Formats: structure tokens, sequence, C-alpha cells
């Protein structure tokens, strides 16, 4: 913060790496089914 | 009787030249990823 730095041997930051690449893998999943929320009767709140 | 101290203790050494290369490829290993470095001694 300051421009009048005595001479020393100072530590500077760590300069982190980049991307350099992207590998992705899924194992192929299928679909699952969420129109059974709406395929029978609506739930009662005693029986849900 | 330095040799025999320095071989008795239980001290690892850290790569004052090539450390990064050999953590690369421990503490030592943390500095690098936590973001602290041991300075060598004068």
């Amino acid at each position: 913060g300051q421009f009048d730095m005595d001479s020393g041997v100072y530590s500077a930051s760590y300069f982190n790496a980049r991307s350099r690449g992207y590998y992705y893998e899924a194992a192929e999943l299928t679909e699952c089914d969420l129109d059974v929320l709406f395929k029978n009767d609506a739930p009662i709140i005693a029986n849900y | 009787l330095e040799d025999l101290l320095f071989d008795k203790v239980t001290l690892s050494d850290p790569g004052y030249m090539k450390g990064y290369d050999e953590c690369m490829k421990d503490l030592i290993c943390a500095q690098y990823v936590s973001g602290y470095k041991v300075l060598p001694p004068l």
C-alpha cells in the first residue's frame, strides 16, 4: 500500500494456475419419472 | 556428532531448489495448496 518502499527481499503473492482443459464423464444417465407426481390422484396430507 | 544428531532426529527436508517440482508430481506439499511458504535460513 505504499511507494517509498525500502529495500529487502519481500514475499509476493501466490500466482494461481489457470484452466487448461475440460474433462467430462456422465456414465450415460437415464431419465427418471417425475410425471408420477401428476399420474394418480392428489395425495392427502394424512397419507402423503 | 552433528551427523549423528541430524540423522537420529526425525526431520524431513523442505526442498529449497526442487521441492515445488517434488510435490508437484505431507506439510511440505501442503505449503503450495494452503498459501504459506517456509523460508530458507540465513
